[PDB]
């Protein structure tokens, strides 16, 4: 669907609509990792156990946006040339067809070793964010 | 008009009504104290030199103490600290026996207050006993029922509840605690001194924590609390409501100096393995009751202030004090905690006369207890240990409490008369300056500038 | 008051000051909301109870200025026209006379509807995040 | 060290090795901060003792950034003239020579000083964010 | 005599069991520090900056 302000059960529709539809409205989901709907008893106790591991996994997702150099953009294009072993160079055309819930299956593997070259992309700037340009 | 365009500002100074659990803090290194005490927790650290304090300028806010939401906080935050250290304490459950009680002789002497009762206790050993005697010192055993002998007593505590016994190591003591609000909520205070308890505060101010409020328990009058700045206040409700009480605020204290001037003796008692009884074991000393004395001419100023001062409410009626009309022994006596022995003193003479407030020593025979159902009126039964030597005491009587007789009386009489009984309304009298906000760092207001042109950057507007 | 050394109770003054003061050592409640001044006892736990939702609060802020596309700016221009349905269309005269305590009283009803257009006006760029300029 | 992927035990060593080279691979120890290794007992409740504090320390460390303007980026100049009573005018001779290890105790005293410069660096931004140039 | 010197055994505190195993340790916190000065220059308007 397309909209902002909908719901988090307004837009999760996407779930099985094309990756280019689901790229729209993609706030919805950013907002509710951390809220949710969240003498001692067993309640007590889950709303700091569970409470607080919603908080921790959302900084890791934050955190590796930060050094990616992605840092509060949805939507963020990086240095990384796409190497062809990892999928076919042709999934603009593909990509009307699958959704977001298929892709993850071609990249389950490689997801953690493409982590290293955004880090290196980043580390491009990195060594040259050190030393002579910046005049200014 | 203009063109204005919408504008973020997290981070503005705005605040709304919220409620939170505050964390306590206590004055000075006392914290290094609070670890062996209750009343204090196990501690109460602070980690800055609270309380520092800004005032707001041309801020007013709606204060109210009724609806506090920290005098809840706080009743049930001492009772729960109450239960704590009270719970791994020996239980009082074996000591429930035949006591065979008879007077308790002393040297060239009888003391009419206590009696002195035997029991069977058993040994280390569980299929051994053996006898064992003490001075309960309070006359307050039960008889048995269903006998004719006058001389078999049993302890008041197995009727409705066994209790359990207040061990040495802690201590009852008032040590000042500041209230610290947790981070995104700040605590706001009204300096205006003659704030009646309700309605606007035209001089607010924020500070870390609130003063060095400390937790004592008394009824019918308020002790070692913080004085009024200007004058004598009074605050209730709604005084023309003869339910509720009023709460007196005095200018300067009439100190209460008194003491249990007998030389008791404690012992110990050997109920069971790892488990010892305290007792009052004997007097070796002359006996002379316990008492307290109060200044006549300092105490009689008072009234004659107070008198007034009500009278400003109810205008042209003479103010009349009488003598509590009825309850249990913690509110027809004022009762109060002082060297670890809980004093019920019969107020003989802070009742008495007329006091027109148009100006138109005084000593207390006070009662002693051991088993006490606390001061929270309903729960948990203690068995205060004796404490050997004697006890004396110095305190500041800081406000009255207060209630009135309705409603046919003649129409230029109204009388007056002591209350009590609920722990929340001695703290409420010192607890009434501040709130809880929580801080919500505001958005959106229209500005001059314009929207952000195909995401170039600027800073200036 | 104007300064950003100061102390959180240094320019809370400005509770009262007008709009244009208040705007100034903005920074100094960004400081304040992270940690402030914070056997197993009641404080002990009251130390896991307040600490975690500190935390919780701090997080919910910062989440929408990483949607809105002001994050990390304490003032932020946003691509919204203000509507005058809201309030008048001349608070640029009046806010030398408001507080910020008094300006909340106005926008109270609306608030929850301005946070739409803002989330709107980051869509009025989401939508131009697939097309066409960024073949670089 | 060069490379970046690598592990946090695998660039502390730069602890020892020049303060300019130990500026590469900065960002791993950005990533450890978060996580790292984390009936009712001892290790239960320590679970959420200790990993509630990690969380906060970090939250801590960001928002100074936020505030300074140095957001999201591991290195960051800010406006402000280095002056010769916090240390000598010849550092770029020196952290060839010195550890970052060892940097820090010339500035111990200091440091809560320079806090307050780098935040005034940011009212000569928050000077100009109310008077003139919004309107482009 | 000062030709000699008596050893005996010794023991009843836990933690000296422990202090022979959990010596080679220490805990420090990670603390990124304060500021170190660059040949930098003062931004110009918001610019952003490669090397420097």
């Amino acid at each position: 669907a397309v909209g902002i302000g909908a719901v988090f059960l307004g837009f999760l529709g996407a779930a099985g609509s094309t990756m280019g539809a689901a790229s729209m409205t993609l706030t919805v989901q950013a907002r509710n990792l951390l809220s949710g709907i969240v003498k001692l008893t067993v309640w007590g106790i889950k709303q700091l156990q569970a409470r607080v591991l919603a908080v921790e996994r959302y900084l890791r997702d934050q955190q590796l946006l930060g050094i990616w150099g992605c840092s509060g953009k949805l939507i963020c294009c990086t240095n990384v040339p796409w190497n062809s072993s990892w999928s076919n160079r042709n999934l603009s055309e593909i990509w009307d067809n699958m959704t977001w819930l298929q892709w993850d299956k071609e990249i389950s593997n490689y997801t953690q070793i493409i982590y290293g070259l955004l880090e290196e992309s980043q580390n491009q700037q990195e060594k040259n964010e050190q030393d002579l340009l910046a005049l200014d | 008009a203009e063109n204005l365009w919408v504008t973020v500002y997290y981070g503005v100074p705005v605040w709304k009504e919220a409620k939170t659990t505050l964390f306590c803090a206590s004055d000075a290194r006392a914290y290094e104290k609070e670890v062996h005490n209750v009343w204090a927790t196990h501690a109460c650290v602070p980690t800055d030199p609270s309380p520092q304090e800004l005032v707001l300028g041309n801020v007013t806010e709606n204060f109210n103490m009724w609806k506090n939401d920290m005098v809840d906080q706080m009743h049930e935050d001492i009772i729960s600290l109450w239960d704590q250290s009270l719970k791994p304490c020996v239980k009082l459950t074996p000591l429930c026996v035949t006591l065979i009680c008879s007077n308790a002789t002393v040297k060239n002497g009888t003391v009419e207050e206590m009696k002195n009762c035997s029991f069977n206790t058993t040994t280390e050993i569980r299929d051994k006993e053996k006898k064992e005697y003490a001075l309960f010192y309070k006359p307050d055993i039960v008889p048995l029922s269903e006998t004719n002998n006058t001389s078999e007593y049993r302890l008041i505590n197995c009727n409705t509840s066994a209790c359990t016994q207040a061990c040495p190591k802690v201590t009852f003591e008032p040590i000042p605690i500041h209230y610290c609000a947790p981070a995104g909520y700040a605590i706001l205070k009204c300096n205006d001194e003659t704030f009646n308890g309700t309605g606007p505060c035209s001089n607010v101010s924020t500070v870390q924590c609130t003063h060095g409020i400390r937790p004592v328990v008394s009824t019918q009058l308020l002790l070692n609390g913080s004085l009024a700045e200007k004058e004598i206040v009074i605050r209730s409700e709604n005084l023309t409501n003869n339910a509720k009480i009023i709460i007196v605020h005095l200018h300067t204290p009439v100190e209460i100096v008194c003491t249990r001037p007998n030389n008791n003796t404690r012992k110990s008692v050997r109920i069971g393995p790892g488990q010892t009884f305290y007792a009052t074991g004997d007097i070796i000393g002359d006996i002379k009751q316990a008492h307290c004395n109060i200044s006549e001419e300092k105490w009689n100023d008072t009234l004659q202030k107070v008198g007034i001062e009500l009278q400003k409410h109810f205008p042209n009626k003479t103010i009349k004090y009488n003598q509590s009309a009825g309850g249990d022994m913690e509110i027809t006596t004022h009762s109060f905690n002082c060297g670890g022995e809980f004093f019920y003193c019969n107020t003989s003479n802070l009742f008495n006369g007329t006091y027109n407030g148009t100006y138109i020593t005084i000593t207390l025979q006070c009662r002693i207890k051991q088993i006490i159902n606390m001061w929270q009126g309903v729960g948990r039964c203690m068995y205060a240990p004796p404490i050997a030597g004697n006890i004396t005491c110095r305190s500041n009587i800081t406000g009255l409490l207060l209630t009135r007789d309705g409603g046919t009386n003649s129409n230029e009489t109204e009388t007056f008369r002591p209350a009590g009984g609920d722990m929340r309304d001695n703290w409420r009298s010192e607890l009434y300056k501040y709130k809880v906000v929580k801080i919500e760092p505001l958005g959106v207001a229209p500005t001059r500038c314009k929207r952000r042109v195909v995401g170039r950057r600027r800073r200036r507007r």
